[PDB]
């Protein structure tokens, strides 16, 4: 949720920075005319928010199905920027389990928390792949003590798995 | 880089083209710069750091502006360059066994049967070597 309030504050300083840039002082209907493009896109972002709301993954989920909600129309780079940005310290836990293995818990935002040895509890993103980055890591905890197409993840990932 | 950005000022205010107005935009990235330096420099007044712990600092100040990459490349340049003395003993104690370090500040320090010689100082670890705390001594 701070990395989303940290991306959205990246985007109204650019509403602050084409506001007194353009008009010295230009006629009052070309205000209204000039900002009807523009300003209803702002009462948009009043309807994704809530001027309740999730967090963890249940946001990280949420803001996706927003996307195909309204993909083809002018709100799609907006969102875009903000799920690319929100969902940035989501992959740095994923970029655990895959390289070092040390699991990194702070308030539950993860879907996983933590003889048998094998009691790390796991019970949106393809299933195809969620099922086996939670084996993926205990692989690596256990050697220590012995258009929406989703490439940009799987694809530095998938190399790993195998290996 | 502050004394140019005003002297560049100076020189464009001659022929007329810097009104008030004009001002309270151009400095906006020095009145940035300017305040993470006099909030570092607050840190270090205000908590006696010399050492190892003013190098802890310098790297939870660079970890916590880890989404601002305009105050990150800036505590980047800070770190990477007041950890070069530090760097510049650790590569004696490792590479050689003589520790120079004049000023009571590097991590180990000796004495005058043996597990009493040389002594980890708790308060001066940089808080990134803690996980090879061990190794180094």
């Amino acid at each position: 949720f701070q990395a989303f309030t940290s991306g959205l504050r990246r985007y109204l300083q650019y509403y602050r920075a084409c506001v007194l840039s353009t008009p010295p002082t230009l006629s009052l209907l070309t205000i209204g005319f000039l900002f009807k493009k523009l300003g209803r896109q702002l009462r948009y972002l009043a309807e994704l928010c809530g001027v309740a709301f999730p967090t963890g993954v249940k946001l990280l989920s949420y803001l996706y199905q927003e996307a195909l909600h309204n993909c083809s129309n002018e709100h799609y780079p907006v969102l875009l920027s903000l799920l690319k940005t929100s969902c940035e310290p989501y992959t740095r836990f994923i970029h655990d389990w895959v390289y070092s293995g040390v699991f990194r818990d702070a308030y539950g935002e993860f879907m996983i928390q933590v003889k048998l040895y094998w009691t790390h509890g796991y019970v949106v993103f393809l299933k195809h792949i969620a099922h086996d980055i939670y084996v993926c890591g205990k692989t690596i905890n256990l050697l220590k003590l012995c258009v929406l197409m989703k490439r940009s993840i799987t694809a530095p990932l998938a190399a790993h798995i195998s290996l | 880089e502050h004394l140019i950005l005003v002297s560049q000022l100076e020189q464009l205010h001659r022929q007329g083209l810097l009104s008030l107005q004009k001002l309270w935009f151009y400095i906006q990235p020095a009145m940035r710069t300017m305040d993470i330096l006099a909030s570092l420099a607050t840190s270090v007044d205000k908590g006696e750091c010399l050492g190892g712990s003013t190098l802890s600092l310098l790297h939870d100040r660079s970890f916590s502006y880890t989404g601002d990459s305009q105050a990150q490349e800036l505590c980047l340049y800070l770190t990477k360059a007041a950890s070069a003395p530090y760097f510049e003993v650790l590569e004696k104690w490792i590479y050689r066994g003589i520790i120079h370090d004049p000023y009571s500040e590097f991590m180990v320090e000796e004495h005058e049967y043996w597990d009493q010689r040389y002594t980890i100082v708790q308060q001066q670890i940089p808080s990134f070597l803690q996980k090879m705390a061990d190794k180094i001594l």
